[PDB]
């Protein structure tokens, strides 16, 4: 389809912008909540073998306090993405000092690709997001509370206050969609804020492990 | 630098009353004048009202530390 | 001895209504209610008619009691009983549903 | 659909309307009255059901019971 | 929960229901008859549709009108889907939307007798003309209580509960439902515990489980203090994954061998 | 005992009574009102006891 | 009244702060569109 | 049919209860005022997200939740311009003080601003306008008892300056502590936990309502504060209580 494909691409782009803004990367207020009319007027609104083709709508964004840290958002055209594509992406990525990235795959990656992704983890962090998972922003859902990624200093302060070992905190696996949305990795605590009906506000903590 | 609650929980009050009554039953000196009663448990209750129990409670914290709280120092609930 | 007349009239009216519904269903006039088939909507209408008749009979029975009555005193006190018990004892038991 | 004849268009519209109606769900029955004030919306419209009398709000939708 | 103007009027909500409801050929087909018509222009049956458009067999899959209008389909998309799903191996000659009979003609171009039977069976059982899987049928009921009515703070201050159309499906997809337009992606829950853990997250699962417990415990008019519900929900969502209260979730925790044997599986854990 | 203060409603309390007049003086002896641990109005039932 | 005036000018300062962020983001976009171009 | 249902229920609910009890058997409230289990794994920083026992909690209502904007202004603002109303409510030796002094006016404006902030918080936490909430101390009952003991006689001008109410409420908001510690995280947690109760206390105890519907005197208000603090202290969850078994 043509119009539906354009709508899906626009929604994916909006979700990616919102995710980048949530993590901490500086983004325009304009592109953060841009409508679809300017999207059509910008690319061309002919995704079916036309101008708005994938790998051309990619965006590179730098962090607020660290302008030297960026992250790409690729859009491979192959429905069943392989290892050659991620290999060439990483090879072209090696020229710059950038380390993080984000892959938007049409369908589920082949299991052979995940091994290569996790292999280059210590040198080039990269994750994947199926397009079907980017058509909605879960952080705005009513059930999902407001998450805050904490820094190591305040995590240590928290652990020292209650005199409680970080192993004793609740657990949350990295496979959690919120965990991948915020990009949190192993050994990192995330603040949770839920509306408490009996105490107004209740803040808890969960360590990723 | 004690951080536990300054109030005596019902569990601690029950256990202190029971232990003190058991001690009086085993011919231990009282710390309060008797008005003509004999049951050790009422003696312990009068004692707790008078705040004269020679027992200090050691509240263990989850980390491992502990705090020594004296019956005559913290406020009694009942 | 008047509440009995009202209850009998209400029961006869309910019987006439359910017979009319059955006749309409037989001659293919009762259209299927949204979300349900023909049998389902027929059964729902019959159950609603019977429940309305039972509630009317119970209300008529309750409004015809006296302050000296013991069932009413014990129900309003809430010690043991309920209005539906008085309705079943005097006015009419109701439908014996299963499953 | 637009190129269809007038009779065919009318039949299609009637079928679509019938399907839209049938897709609906029957509203919950009850005796609607304004004698009970709903605490969740402050309105008076509501419906009651005797079984204990359950109270169902009409506009606000406050659910409660009276014994 | 509908998001767009469809929340108010049912006309723009019926199409939303139809697109969220699984429709296959079996739901729209009325009769299916195979014929060994030798010459495509011969047309053993009397139908004035083939020679205008122009293998010794064809399938005359005539569709129903009432169901097709109820789901609001067109023969163009049906032909496109039936041609793309099976590749460029067949040639479906659809019919105009003016004739009374909604006949079709499926032919194959390039053991072969049963191929038509097999293909007609596997397309009739499941083709997904318009909708998603899992979801069998969808209802349309207005909210009568405050638990489902829309709430918006009015400029005057009063809440003024609004009555808006809401759907009630019979399956579990959530994931493919929230992506659909004219669907509020903020209030559309799923009523399932395991599903939300693969969509929203563990905290959302805790909240949904709390809400479901409160709904099922307060249905009979009883009341249970919220502290107990919260304590249960946290204990079942403490290790990140949904630990089951059964022997397969509590004995997996590193509590101790002496505690596991008490509940169940004594000799195994020992 | 003591000086208890509480307000409760009786089982046979007509709803159309608070809105209209006779709110604080009920013909049907409803609207339980207790002040200084003394029963003043209303008829005691399960709603209050 | 003077306190209201100073609050209003503080809001004006906050608005100028928005202006400087918008100009900085555009001034980095003019450079980043080059990378977006050479990527394809 | 009824008998069969009863029998199968008597067979199933026992197993359900057994599984429920055996999954939360070691959960308890340690002396660190936190809920953990046998493995010392923290489950809740505070019991029930507030740290209060379930025995001393009663249903209440939130007056400042679901007003209209106009009515909320004429019920919690304490208009200090209409001197006639002040003479009717307060005594002559207070109307001049509340008029001439502007510090009192600024303090009352700040109180109303805080009340509006609390109302916005309540609206964003409790959607669908549910006034029925559960809190430890039933402030209406305490106010009624104070009126009936001290013989307030709500017809005569009471002697209770609004500043007295404001300072008393502030001191009481300081006295009721759940998360002990001056640490900024400790203060933040204390504010978060004892949030709804403080909002309700401010909503019930105002400058306008205390001088129009309650008419409490200084001694009555002091007794009210003492009773509230004592009852809240007693309502605290006792450490060492097996909350897992209670919940099961």
């Amino acid at each position: 389809d043509d119009e539906e494909e354009t709508y899906r691409l626009w929604k994916i782009r909006k979700t990616i912008m919102q995710l980048c803004h949530d993590r901490g990367y500086l983004v325009t207020q304009d592109e953060l909540d841009q409508t679809l009319e300017e999207f059509k007027a910008q690319f061309g609104d002919k995704p079916s073998e036309g101008r708005p083709r994938r790998t051309d709508l990619t965006v590179l964004v730098a962090h607020n306090d660290d302008p030297t840290d960026q992250m790409f958002v690729f859009f491979p055209e192959e429905p069943k993405v392989g290892i050659k594509t991620i290999k060439v992406y990483c090879q072209r990525m090696q020229e710059e000092n950038i380390t993080r990235a984000l892959i938007v795959v049409q369908q589920g990656m082949t299991p052979s690709a995940k091994q290569s992704l996790v292999d280059m983890a210590p040198k080039y962090i990269l994750e994947q997001f199926l397009q079907q998972e980017l058509l909605i922003n879960i952080t705005e859902h009513e059930l999902v509370p407001e998450h805050v990624v904490m820094t190591k200093e305040e995590v240590t302060e928290l652990l020292a206050r209650y005199k409680l070992r970080e192993n004793q905190l609740p657990r949350i696996q990295a496979g959690d969609p919120v965990a991948r949305y915020f990009g949190i990795k192993r050994g990192q605590v995330v603040k949770i804020i839920r509306p408490s009906e009996t105490a107004g506000r209740y803040i808890t903590y969960r360590l990723v492990q | 630098k004690r951080i536990t609650t300054p109030y005596m929980t019902k569990y601690e009050r029950a256990r202190v009353l029971g232990t003190r009554a058991l001690q009086i039953a085993m011919c231990a000196p009282v710390m309060v004048e008797l008005e003509g009663e004999t049951d050790p448990l009422l003696i312990a209750m009068k004692e707790l009202k008078a705040r004269k129990i020679p027992i200090i409670i050691r509240r263990y914290l989850p980390d491992g530390s502990y705090e020594d709280w004296g019956v005559d120092e913290l406020i009694i609930s009942d | 001895s008047k509440t009995y007349q009202d209850i009998q009239n209400t029961i006869k009216k309910a019987k006439q209504d359910v017979i009319e519904v059955i006749e309409k269903a037989h001659n293919n006039e009762l259209e299927p209610t949204p979300g349900n088939t023909l049998r389902q909507t027929f059964e729902n209408q019959v159950n609603r008619i019977l429940n309305d008749a039972r509630d009317k009979t119970g209300s008529s029975a309750q409004k015809s009691l006296s302050e000296y009555n013991n069932f009413k005193s014990m129900v309003v006190s809430g010690a043991k009983g309920s209005k539906i018990n008085i309705s079943q004892v005097i006015a009419v038991v109701g439908q014996q549903n299963v499953e | 659909e637009e190129m269809a004849s007038d009779e065919l268009k009318e039949m299609r519209k009637n079928l679509t309307k019938e399907a839209i109606r049938e897709h609906q769900m029957a509203k919950t029955g009850g005796t609607q009255t304004d004698l009970f004030t709903c605490g969740k919306c402050k309105k008076k419209n509501c419906t009651y059901t005797q079984v204990t009398t359950f109270v169902v709000c009409n506009e606000c939708g406050n659910r409660w019971k009276f014994c | 929960f509908l998001l767009g103007q469809s929340a108010r009027d049912a006309e723009r909500a019926k199409d939303i229901l139809c697109r969220l409801e699984h429709t296959t050929l079996r739901k729209v087909t009325a009769n299916t008859a195979i014929y060994y018509d030798p010459n495509p222009q011969s047309t053993v049956v009397a139908e004035d549709q083939e020679w205008v458009n122009v293998s010794p067999w064809l399938l005359r899959v005539e569709l129903d009108r009432k169901h097709m209008t109820d789901r609001k389909l067109t023969m163009e998309q049906i032909a496109e889907k039936i041609n793309a799903g099976f590749g460029d191996d067949l040639n479906c000659i659809f019919n105009d939307d003016n004739a009374e009979k909604l006949v079709l003609r499926i032919r194959i171009m390039n053991d072969d007798d049963v191929f038509l039977r097999c293909i007609e069976s596997n397309m009739l059982t499941d083709m997904t003309l318009q909708g998603i899987e899992q979801i069998s049928k969808v209802y349309m009921h207005l909210p009568q209580t405050d638990n489902k009515k829309k709430i918006i703070i009015t400029e005057d201050g009063e809440f003024k509960a609004l009555q808006e159309w809401i759907l009630e499906t019979d399956g579990v997809s959530l994931m493919r439902v929230l992506s659909e337009k004219d669907v509020d992606p903020v209030r559309t829950t799923s009523n399932d515990i395991v599903e939300i853990f693969t969509v929203l997250g563990i905290e959302a699962v805790r909240k949904a489980l709390e809400r479901e417990l409160y709904h099922v415990i307060s249905f009979d008019g009883s009341y249970v203090n919220y502290r107990h519900l919260a304590l249960l929900c946290d204990t079942m969502t403490c290790r990140g994954h949904l630990m089951a209260i059964t022997r397969h979730g509590v004995n997996r925790q590193d509590t101790g061998p002496l505690m596991k044997c008490s509940f169940e599986e004594t000799v195994d854990v020992l | 005992p003591g000086h208890i203060n509480c307000i409760r409603t009786h089982s046979t309390h007509p709803d159309d009574e608070d809105s209209g007049p006779y709110k604080h003086i009920s013909p049907g002896d409803t609207k339980v009102v207790v002040e200084n641990g003394e029963l003043i109005m209303g008829i005691l039932c399960k709603k209050s006891l | 009244r003077q306190k209201l005036l100073k609050e209003q000018e503080e809001k004006r300062l906050r608005e100028k702060e928005e202006q400087k962020k918008l100009l900085e983001q555009r001034a980095q976009y003019v450079e980043k569109t080059k990378n977006i171009l050479m990527f394809t | 049919e009824g008998l069969i249902d009863t029998a199968v229920k008597t067979a199933e609910t026992g197993y359900i209860q057994r599984r429920l009890i055996k999954s939360m058997e070691s959960v308890m409230v340690k002396y660190d005022a936190t809920v953990r289990n046998s493995i010392n794994q923290v489950v809740q920083l505070r019991y029930g997200e507030d740290g209060l026992a379930g025995e001393s909690v009663e249903f209440q209502n939130l007056a400042t939740l679901k007003p209209s904007n106009k009515a909320f202004e004429k019920k919690f603002r304490f208009d200090y311009t209409n001197e006639r109303a002040l003479r009717r409510t307060l005594q002559e030796d207070l109307v001049k003080d509340v008029l001439s002094n502007a510090h009192i006016q600024n303090e009352l404006e700040r109180e109303f601003e805080r009340m509006r902030e609390d109302r916005e918080v309540l609206r964003v936490i409790f959607p669908t306008g549910d006034s029925k909430v559960v809190l430890p101390c039933n402030l209406l009952r305490m106010i009624w008892n104070a009126q009936k003991i001290f013989h307030i006689n709500p017809r005569l001008p009471s002697d209770l300056h609004p500043i007295k109410v404001v300072e008393g409420v502030k001191e009481l908001s300081k006295k009721l502590v759940i998360v002990n510690g001056d640490d900024p995280l400790s203060r933040q947690a204390q504010e978060n936990a004892t949030l709804l109760f403080n909002i309700h206390l401010r909503s019930t105890l105002c400058s306008r309502r205390m001088a129009e519907e309650f008419r409490l005197s200084g001694e009555a208000f002091d007794w009210l504060l003492g009773e509230i603090e004592s009852k809240f202290n007693q309502a605290i969850a006792h450490p060492g209580e097996m909350v897992g078994a209670l919940a099961a």
